[PDB]
Parts: structure tokens; C-alpha cells; sequence
């Protein structure tokens, strides 16, 4: 059975969530509808009537997005009772998606998430979905992440986390809110996922020639990429098979639980019918910065961990020749307490995607998994702009008037202070 | 569902908040008998953000209407759009505030506050999920002066947990109706400043120059000046009225457009500046210079805390990120250091009445202590030799409430001086 | 009296002297009133313009006109602490005991602000002590309650 | 370069490549921390309304007669 939960929180937790059970539905044969004409149970629950539906939470403060759900293509896909919605939102702020607004929904939430774990007889743990940015996105994220270690102690926590971008963005106090729900989330996440705006944003431009990228554009990107992490609980294959696993393979050190995702090919479907990439062409892509959900500079770096996890048309020893390469021509320091290897995953199923959609249907990808020293610097950068607004306490007012202390600003940015030497003791 | 409750107060308040009215009305498709006629679904999305669902498909402004002077009621009802509001949302005194502050605030006034209040209630708790309230006010007169602030002190204490919003017009010697102006907008700012989450300094001085130095109009009406303030709240609102991720309530504005409590007077910017087709880098260039400011203030002599910019109609949306990020590059000395990526942009498909694209600036500038100079410049030059003292005593003020005004608008002025010398350490 | 009324106003509140003398001559109207009910006697009154005062004064300016809130070029003297004009109203028959809509009479407007040397001219040009404004305070009053011992002991001789 | 963890399952195979070996109820807290913001709240808000109950107090020292 070993089922696994799907928890979406916010704007982007609730559209990133759309993005990938559209995915899913069309890797699985699954219609809009949940009809089907399985290893997939770990992910779809499956109804009397032969109707598989996904075991997942839409949870927001303000209805207006999961309202698009309720009445989109997808509205019978789920049940009414796993999309959650107030009145409310967070307007921007950690301090009312934490305190305030979420502890009026927390418990409501928790008797919905509860409904799905009675229909499970092994579950694994959750996988949460949600912004660094928003006021629900953080501070509700924070709230339920607490909630959760408590009430399911035993269970693997995952997250997938949209980083902030200027580029991509909509507050002025979102470097606050992401080091609020980064401090308070530390001690109850086993592994999380950062998906930066900027570096999804500099993918579309520069590999789908979309100028102007939209959520939609963004969001079947990130689906593509969060598809190709979760394939092995969904497939039953032979490299990271449970929650449990992620954290075995990638997190040798609990704080330090942050893995670099790299993403290889990212092709146009608006393009001329090119030779298909073979896999030492995909492998040697995913040591390319350019391909990172985190822009950071890896060659400044230590590496802990690494996993490769390829699907489609890739023939094993094609990819032992690879590796091969990669450990000859490339400068690639692993910690000297590491064992230096790559763990390798292989999905044979054809890589999917949306149907009109951006992203050119390829015959092989790959998706590289990396615990580096490296990903500091997404860390720094938040700290840095952080540090120009706290010196001056520019916003802090309206995180105080919304049940918030401004020792927790403090509390929160000592602990961000002590992750980043955590990471410097590390790369030495 | 995102509900505004829009207060008006006194001649001006009455005269700018009809204006707005009429403006967002022809924007929503709403006629004068609150029928919609419009072409399209995106002017009914957001349309109870600021109307009220009436009997029969009709629409009625969520609006209160408030003057001492009776003859308000009149003028308002017998306005284009005068028959669209609701009749009980009229409470009109009978004796007047005579541009006394005093009387406004703590006699005349103090007589009418509650019967107000029971129509601020009744609108209020209609609301399914209230965002709080817009109040259009001279800061010069009587009633929009003083019971437009005590208004808005009894609203504060009834919903502290609401938004309070102000169109504040700043009195000039320009556009003069007395000279006890000055003592009216001190006492006023002094409770704007305390009361107020966030205000857009709507300057007659700005308005005046305006008119005459970029359209030659030799001898304004209020009405030539009027047709600033309406464009300028059409486009501030844009975002709270019309599908837009970004700035969708007051809040979620306030939030990132306020840094410090008492820093939250703006300084509202329109382009172009038209009279009774612009690229994006001609909008964009327009938007941040000192001739569109609706505040007399030169934003070269201070430093932006925060901008928020709203571009309507049918553009290029990769010319206007560009646009921005090169005001902002080229000119990174107008921009404190130390709040990062403190510009942010918005743009709405539908462009205002007779105009196919316009930009709507709202800056939280520290130039904006220059207008508060001027003010306190003003009122000293008046209060030192005590002229007219004897009309607010005489209403039971006290001399002391002067000098703390005085103080506290001195106060905001060097906190403004602070910021703007702040180093990104 | 139309745009030479506006502008005759205008250099009496600025303190344009020959200005003044130039609208006079063109026939602007000495008691032109402006919003309030101020004639330049009035503004000059206030601003401390006095020889706009004496100028106007010549012109057959009315030295009792009375303003909307009842207040006379004397109460705004007086208030505004210009002892000088004081002493040029009262020579020019300036009413002493003039009474506002408040009630108040120079003398109260006077002890209020605690112009003690205009007081002592006040009283000497037959200022009643006795005089109560709507408050029912008298200028003796005034000075007990503002703290004013000087004062107080300057008013005490007649009431 | 040595292949270890050779482990094939149904829709995949999985394995290591080692190139060189290293040389050498908490829910009662929760309460109280959202108990102590709402108390916080209703402090901050009750000073704001104690403010407004004085100026409240000022403005009936007018309307005396
Ligand atoms: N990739 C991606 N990022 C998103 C999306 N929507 C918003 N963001 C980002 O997430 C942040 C905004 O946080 P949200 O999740 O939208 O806010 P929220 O959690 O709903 O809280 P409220 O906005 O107050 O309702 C910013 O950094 C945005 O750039 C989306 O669909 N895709
Ligand atoms: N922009 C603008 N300013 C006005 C208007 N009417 C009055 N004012 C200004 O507001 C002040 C007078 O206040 P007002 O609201 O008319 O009187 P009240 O009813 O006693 O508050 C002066 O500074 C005028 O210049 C108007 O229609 N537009
Ligand atoms: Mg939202």
C-alpha cells in the first residue's frame, strides 16, 4: 500500500499542485474525471466505482484559487473535503498565516488530512507544497509542519518550496517570511526541495523561448521536475522507493536537508525535429548551472550526496560510461567523509508531458539530486536582504500586531546565522 | 469577499468622492440607475469590492455621504450620477462647520458622529468579509477637516482590526478658500498620523500647478482640478476592483507599501496628464517625474521607501519590466538600499475613460516632508502672532492642542529626514 | 468691489504699501470684505501692518466693521499683540467694548493672549472689566485660570 | 571505479558507482505559544482602544454647556 500524502498550501502550493495531478493523471492513464480504462496507489485512492482519486490537501486563506479548482477541468478529480478554503487571507505576512488567521482553520485542516491517513494502512509520510513568500505559504506551512511532528510522529515530512525571485514576485517582506517559516520548519522537515522562481524563470526564456513567462508556463516546469523526484514512489523501482529513502540517500546530516534538483532535457515543442539527446549529452547537462532549480555556483562547493535518476530510453552501462567521463573531465569534490559514488535510478516508462504544452516530448531526461555546500548561497542571498530591512526594523510592525514577538525575528535569523556556518564547517 | 465601505465628508469630500463615483462607475459599466450595461465579465469580477447587490441585477455604491452644511445633499443628488446612491447613506447636518476645525470636530460634529457611525454599522456588518474603509476629506475646511478625523478616530476604536484609508486633500494658498487652512490641516495630519494606515496626499498646490503650467489653464474651477483627483483614484484602485494578483486588498498594500506606522503618507503620481497614444518608456519616464506628482514635492530631493506602479490597457508587459528595472538601475540613488526590490509593478488589460494607456505612481517618498514643511511653515507663521486662536478656544479647544499638533508634524517631518539619510550599513 | 476688492485685500494681508495707495487711488473699496467678512482693516490689523492701518484709516476705512464672527480690526489687534495698532484704532474711534459672537470683548481677547501692555491701553480707553463672554468669564477671569499673576493684579484695581 | 546495491525492480534497476571511499503531546507547547500571540494581540489592541477612550474623555470636557 505505503501511501503518501500530498499536502498544497497558498497560491503556489494549491497551482503547483494543479501542474502535477494533471501530470500524474497522464503518466498513470488516469481521465479528468478519475476513470482509468497498481503502484500508483501509494499516490490515488480508488473509489467503489473504480474511480482513483488522488490523496491530496488544497488548503488557502482566501478562496478565490482552489475556487478554480472547485470549477475547473479537474473539479471531479478530487473530493469537496480535500479542498479547505477561509475568508481571509494572509495579506503577505507570516504572523497572520501562523497565528492569527491559521489557527482558526489548523484544526479543520488537521480532521481533513486525518480522513485521508484512516484510508491508509501504511502511510509513509506527507509531501508538502508551498510558498517561501506568502503569508499562507509560510506561516500556515510552518503551523501545519508543527502540527504534524506531533500528531503523526513517526512519518517522513518532504517539502517543495517556492523560493523567491524579484523577477517573479509579489512582496516587498518576502525575504522575512522565508527565514520565519525556514527557522520553524528546520526541526520538522526530513528533506525539502527549493524551487527558485528566478532559475524556473531563466529556464523558460532560455530553453522554451517564452519571453514573458506565465504561472502556467512556471508551473508545467516545476510539475515536470517534481514528477520526475516522486516517479520512484509512484512506479516501484529500485532507488528512493520510499519517503524514508530520501533522506537515507541525500541527508547524511539531519539540518543540512536541503538537495540540489538539476533538470536535463529542457526542449521547446515549438522546434524543428532534432537528433534526440543520448545519455552522456543529458548526464553531462545536469553538472551545467544553467539547469539548476537553485541558481548557485556548484564549483564552489562540497558534495555529500548525488543521485541520478533517468526515465525513458537509457540503457544502464550507457550511463556507467557517462558517470565515467564526468569523474574524469569535471572537477566534482565530495566532503572527504562521504563515499564519493552516484546513486543511479532508472524509470523506463517514456517521460511524459501536457498535451499543446510548452515542453517538447524527449525520448530520455534525467533528474540529478545533489546535497551540496553550494545551495549557501540561496540561503545568503535571503539573509543579506533580510538584514538590510531588520537593521532599520522596516515592516516588523505588522508581523507584531498580528500575535507575532519581534524577539522571533531574532531567534529566527540566529538560527539562519548558525544553518550557514553548519554548511561553511562542511565545505571545509 | 473583499468589501469597502467609501465614507465622503464636507464640500470637498462630497464633491471628489461623486467624481470618483461617477468615474469607477462608467469603468464597471454601472449607469445612474445602477443597471450594468457593459461588454465585458471582467467589470462585474471584483464589482462588490465597491458596490452593494441590489434588488433586479441593480448595483449600489457602498457609499456614505456626510456634510454639516445641508445644502450638500442637494448638490450631490442632483449630480449625473446623484440618483445612484442610497438615500438613507445621506447624513446631512443643517447648521454648518463655518472652515472651523473646532466646530467640526467637537461641537456641530460632535453632533452628527453618531448617526454616521449607526450608517457605517448598518453598511459594515452587511459585509461578508470587510477590508475596511476609504475616506474622501479636505484637510483645509470644517466638517471634512475635523469630523472627517473624528470620524475616523470612532472608527478606529469600533474596527481596529479594519483598514482605514484616507484621500486626504492638502490645502494651498493657491487654490485658498481662508487662512486658517493651516491650523485645520495640522490639527488633521496630527490625527492622520495616529489614525490611519495608509494616505494618499491628494495637494491643491500640486493640482493647481498642474493645471496651469501643463495644460495653460489660466483660471481653474475645482472641477479642472477634480479631473486629477478622479483619474488618480480611479487608477490607485485599479488593482482592489479589477482581476490582479498583485495588491488584491488594502492590507496585503499597506503591508508592503508602509515600512514604519507613521511613514504612510503617499505621494499619488498620473500619466499622462490629459484635460475636459503614449509608449511604455514615455509612460514610464512621466510617471516618475516631478511635473505628474499630485504632491508638491520634488522626488529628487528625497529617497523612495517603497513604489507601487499600475499600468492599464493593452501594452507590452516585457517593455514595462524593462522599463521599471532601467528607472530603477539608472537611477538607483532615488531608491533607499537597504528594502530591497522596493518597486513593484501591476498591469490591468482595461485602460481608464478616453485613454488607451495610462500609469498610475504611488510613492512613499521622504520628499514628502517638503509638503509637510510647508504646512508647519504656515501654521507657525499664523499661531505666533495667535490670529483667529479665538474661533477654535472659543468652540472649548485648548491653546496646548496647537502646540502638540504643531510638534507632532514636526515630529513626522524629521522622521522622514531620518530615513532619508539612513546608510545600507 | 470685483478685482481691485481681491487685490486690495491681498496687499493689506502681504503688507504691500504702495501697493495699497496705488488701489485706493484706482477706487478699490476700503471695507471690501473676503470670505470671512474681513475688510484689509482687518488683515492689516492681524499681520501688523500698520501704516496700511493709517493709510486705510484716511481712505474712510470703517474702524468698527465687524467680520462674520463678529470680530472688529480692534479684537484682532489685540489678539495678535500689536500695541502700536491698538493705540491707532482707539484714536481713530475704535470701539472698546466691542462684543464678538463669542462674546468676547478686546480686553478678553487681550488677557487671554497676555498682551499686558495692551491691557493697560485697553482699560485707560474705558475697556469694562465687568464684561462676560458666553463662557461667562470675564478678562479677570481669563488671567486666574491661564495662571496669569501679573495680570490678574493689573485688572484686580477696577474689578 | 566498483558497482555496488545492484537492485532490479519491475519498471527499473537501480546501483552505485564508488570511485573512492571517505578518508576521515508536544501539542500542549503549541497551545501555549498561540495562547501567549492571541493575549499579545488583545494587549496591543486594548492599549490602542485605552488611548482612544482618553481623547474620548477630552472631547466631552467640550460640550459642557
Ligand atoms: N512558481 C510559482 N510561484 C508562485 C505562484 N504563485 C505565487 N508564487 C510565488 O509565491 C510567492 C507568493 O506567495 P503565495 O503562495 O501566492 O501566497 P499565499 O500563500 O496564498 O498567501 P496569500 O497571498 O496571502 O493568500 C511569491 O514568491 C511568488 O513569486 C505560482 O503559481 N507558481
Ligand atoms: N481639490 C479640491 N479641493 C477642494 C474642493 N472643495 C474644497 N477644496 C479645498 O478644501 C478646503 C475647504 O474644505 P471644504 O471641504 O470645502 O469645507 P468643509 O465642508 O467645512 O470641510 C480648501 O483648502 C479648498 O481649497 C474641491 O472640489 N476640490
Ligand atoms: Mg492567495
Amino acid at each position: 500500500m505505503r501511501e503518501c500524502i500530498s499536502i498544497h498550501v497558498g497560491q503556489a502550493g494549491v497551482q503547483i499542485g494543479n501542474a502535477c495531478w494533471e501530470l500524474y493523471c497522464l503518466e498513470h492513464g488516469i481521465q479528468p474525471d478519475g476513470q482509468m480504462p497498481d503502484s500508483f496507489n501509494t499516490f490515488f485512492s480508488e473509489t467503489g466505482a473504480g474511480k482513483h482519486v488522488p490523496r491530496a490537501v488544497f488548503v488557502d486563506l482566501e478562496p478565490t484559487v482552489i475556487d478554480e479548482v472547485r470549477t475547473g477541468t479537474y473539479r471531479q478529480l478530487f473530493h469537496p473535503e480535500q479542498l479547505i478554503t477561509g475568508k481571509e487571507d494572509a495579506a503577505n505576512n507570516y504572523a497572520r498565516g501562523h497565528y492569527t488567521i491559521g489557527k482558526e482553520i489548523i484544526d479543520l485542516v488537521l480532521d481533513r488530512i486525518r480522513k485521508l491517513a484512516d484510508q491508509c494502512t501504511g502511510l509513509q509520510g506527507f509531501l508538502v507544497f508551498h510558498s517561501f513568500g506568502g503569508g499562507t505559504g509560510s506561516g500556515f506551512t510552518s503551523l501545519l509542519m508543527e502540527r504534524l511532528s506531533v500528531d503523526y510522529g513517526k512519518k517522513s515530512k518532504l517539502e517543495f518550496s517556492i523560493y523567491p525571485a524579484p523577477q517573479v514576485s509579489t512582496a516587498v517582506v518576502e525575504p522575512y517570511n522565508s527565514i520565519l517559516t525556514t527557522h520553524t520548519t528546520l526541526e520538522h522537515s526530513d528533506c525539502a526541495f527549493m524551487v527558485d522562481n528566478e532559475a524556473i524563470y531563466d529556464i523558460c526564456r532560455r530553453n522554451l523561448d517564452i519571453e514573458r513567462p506565465t504561472y502556467t508556463n512556471l508551473n508545467r516546469l516545476i510539475s515536470q521536475i517534481v514528477s520526475s523526484i516522486t516517479a520512484s514512489l509512484r512506479f516501484d523501482g529500485a532507488l528512493n522507493v520510499d519517503l524514508t529513502e530520501f533522506q537515507t540517500n541525500l541527508v547524511p546530516y539531519p539540518r543540512i536537508h536541503f538537495p540540489l534538483a538539476t533538470y536535463a532535457p529542457v526542449i521547446s515543442a515549438e522546434k524543428a525535429y532534432h537528433e534526440q539527446l543520448s545519455v552522456a549529452e543529458i548526464t553531462n547537462a545536469c553538472f551545467e548551472p544553467a539547469n539548476q532549480m537553485v541558481k548557485c555556483d556548484p564549483r564552489h562547493g562540497k558534495y555529500m550526496a548525488c543521485c541520478l535518476l533517468y526515465r525513458g530510453d537509457v540503457v544502464p552501462k550507457d550511463v556507467n560510461a557517462a558517470i565515467a567521463t564526468i569523474k574524469t573531465k569535471r572537477s566534482i569534490q565530495f566532503v572527504d567523509w562521504c563515499p564519493t559514488g552516484f546513486k543511479v535510478g532508472i524509470n523506463y516508462q517514456p517521460p511524459t508531458v501536457v498535451p499543446g504544452g510548452d515542453l517538447a516530448k524527449v525520448q530520455r531526461a534525467v533528474c540529478m539530486l545533489s546535497n551540496t555546500t553550494a545551495i549557501a548561497e540561496a540561503w545568503a542571498r535571503l539573509d543579506h536582504k533580510f538584514d538590510l530591512m531588520y537593521a532599520k526594523r522596516a515592516f516588523v510592525h505588522w508581523y507584531v500586531g498580528e500575535g507575532m514577538e519581534e524577539g522571533e525575528f531574532s531567534e529566527a535569523r540566529e538560527d539562519m546565522a548558525a544553518l550557514e556556518k553548519d554548511y561553511e564547517e562542511v565545505g571545509v | 469577499m473583499r468589501e469597502i465601505v467609501h465614507i465622503q465628508a464636507g464640500q470637498c469630500g462630497n464633491q471628489i468622492g461623486a467624481k470618483f463615483w461617477e468615474v469607477i462607475s462608467d469603468e464597471h459599466g454601472i449607469d445612474p440607475t445602477g443597471s450594468y450595461h457593459g461588454d465585458s465579465d471582467l467589470q462585474l469580477e471584483r464589482i462588490n469590492v465597491y458596490y452593494n447587490e441590489a434588488t433586479g441585477n441593480k448595483y449600489v455604491p457602498r457609499a456614505i455621504l456626510v456634510d454639516l452644511e445641508p445644502g450638500t445633499m442637494d448638490s450631490v443628488r442632483s449630480g449625473p450620477f446623484g440618483q445612484i446612491f442610497r438615500p438613507d447613506n445621506f447624513v446631512f447636518g443643517q447648521s454648518g462647520a463655518g472652515n472651523n476645525w473646532a466646530k467640526g470636530h467637537y461641537t456641530e460634529g460632535a453632533e452628527l458622529v453618531d448617526s454616521v457611525l449607526d450608517v457605517v454599522r448598518k453598511e459594515s456588518e452587511s459585509c461578508d468579509c470587510l477590508q475596511g474603509f476609504q475616506l474622501t476629506h479636505s484637510l483645509g475646511g470644517g466638517t471634512g477637516s475635523g469630523m472627517g478625523t473624528l470620524l475616523i478616530s470612532k472608527i478606529r476604536e469600533e474596527y481596529p482590526d479594519r483598514i482605514m484609508n484616507t484621500f486626504s486633500v492638502m490645502p494651498s494658498p493657491k487654490v485658498s478658500d481662508t487662512v486658517v487652512e493651516p491650523y485645520n490641516a495640522t490639527l488633521s495630519v496630527h490625527q492622520l498620523v495616529e489614525n490611519t494606515d495608509e494616505t494618499y496626499c491628494i495637494d491643491n498646490e500640486a493640482l493647481y500647478d498642474i493645471c496651469f503650467r501643463t495644460l495653460k489653464l489660466t483660471t481653474p474651477t475645482y472641477g479642472d482640478l477634480n479631473h486629477l483627483v478622479s483619474a488618480t483614484m480611479s487608477g490607485v484602485t485599479t488593482c482592489l476592483r479589477f482581476p490582479g494578483q498583485l495588491n488584491a486588498d488594502l492590507r496585503k498594500l499597506a503591508v508592503n507599501m508602509v515600512p514604519f506606522p507613521r511613514l504612510h503618507f503617499f505621494m499619488p503620481g498620473f500619466a499622462p496628464l490629459t484635460s475636459r497614444a503614449l509608449t511604455v518608456p514615455e509612460l514610464t519616464q512621466q510617471m516618475f517625474d516631478s511635473k505628474n506628482m499630485m504632491a508638491a514635492c520634488d522626488p529628487r530631493h528625497g529617497r523612495y521607501l517603497t513604489v507601487a506602479a499600475i499600468f492599464r490597457g493593452r501594452m507590452s508587459m516585457k517593455e514595462v519590466d524593462e522599463q521599471m528595472l532601467n528607472v530603477q538601475n539608472k537611477n538607483s540613488s532615488y531608491f533607499v538600499e537597504w528594502i530591497p526590490n522596493n518597486v513593484k509593478t501591476a498591469v490591468c488589460d482595461i485602460p481608464p475613460r478616453g485613454l488607451k494607456m495610462s500609469a498610475t505612481f504611488i510613492g512613499n517618498s521622504t520628499a514628502i516632508q517638503e509638503l509637510f514643511k510647508r504646512i508647519s511653515e504656515q501654521f507657525t507663521a499664523m499661531f505666533r502672532r495667535k490670529a483667529f486662536l479665538h474661533w477654535y478656544t472659543g468652540e472649548g479647544m485648548d491653546e496646548m492642542e496647537f502646540t502638540e499638533a504643531e510638534s507632532n508634524m514636526n515630529d513626522l517631518v524629521s522622521e522622514y529626514q531620518q530615513y532619508q539619510d539612513a546608510t545600507a550599513d | 468691489g470685483s478685482d481691485l476688492g481681491k487685490k486690495l485685500l491681498e496687499a493689506a494681508r502681504a503688507g504691500q504699501d504702495d501697493e495699497v495707495r496705488i488701489l485706493m487711488a484706482n477706487g478699490a473699496d476700503v471695507n471690501a470684505w473676503d470670505t470671512s467678512g474681513l475688510t484689509p482693516l482687518h488683515l492689516a490689523a492681524t499681520f501688523g501692518h500698520l501704516e496700511i492701518v493709517e493709510v486705510l484709516l484716511k481712505h474712510g476705512a470703517d474702524v468698527n466693521a465687524t467680520d462674520l464672527r463678529g470680530d472688529t480690526p480692534l479684537h484682532l489687534a489685540a489678539e495678535v499683540g500689536h500695541l502700536e495698532i491698538v493705540e491707532v484704532l482707539l484714536k481713530h474711534g475704535a470701539d472698546v467694548n466691542a462684543h464678538d459672537t463669542f462674546g468676547y470683548t478686546p480686553l478678553h481677547l487681550a488677557a487671554l493672549f497676555g498682551h499686558l501692555e495692551i491691557v493697560e491701553v485697553l482699560l485707560k480707553n474705558g475697556a469694562d472689566v465687568n464684561a462676560q463672554d458666553k463662557f461667562g468669564k470675564t478678562a479677570f477671569d481669563i488671567s486666574i485660570d491661564n495662571g496669569n499673576e501679573d495680570l490678574a493684579e493689573i485688572l484686580q484695581k477696577l474689578n | 571505479m566498483e558497482v555496488i546495491e545492484l537492485n532490479k525492480a519491475t519498471s527499473g534497476q537501480s546501483w552505485e558507482v564508488i570511485l573512492k571511499p571517505p578518508s576521515f503531546p508536544s501539542l500542549e507547547e503549541i497551545q501555549k505559544k498561540l495562547e501567549a500571540a492571541e493575549e499579545r494581540r488583545k494587549a496591543h489592541f486594548a492599549a490602542m482602544l485605552e488611548r482612544l477612550q482618553e481623547k474620548d474623555k477630552h472631547a466631552e470636557e467640550v460640550r459642557k454647556n
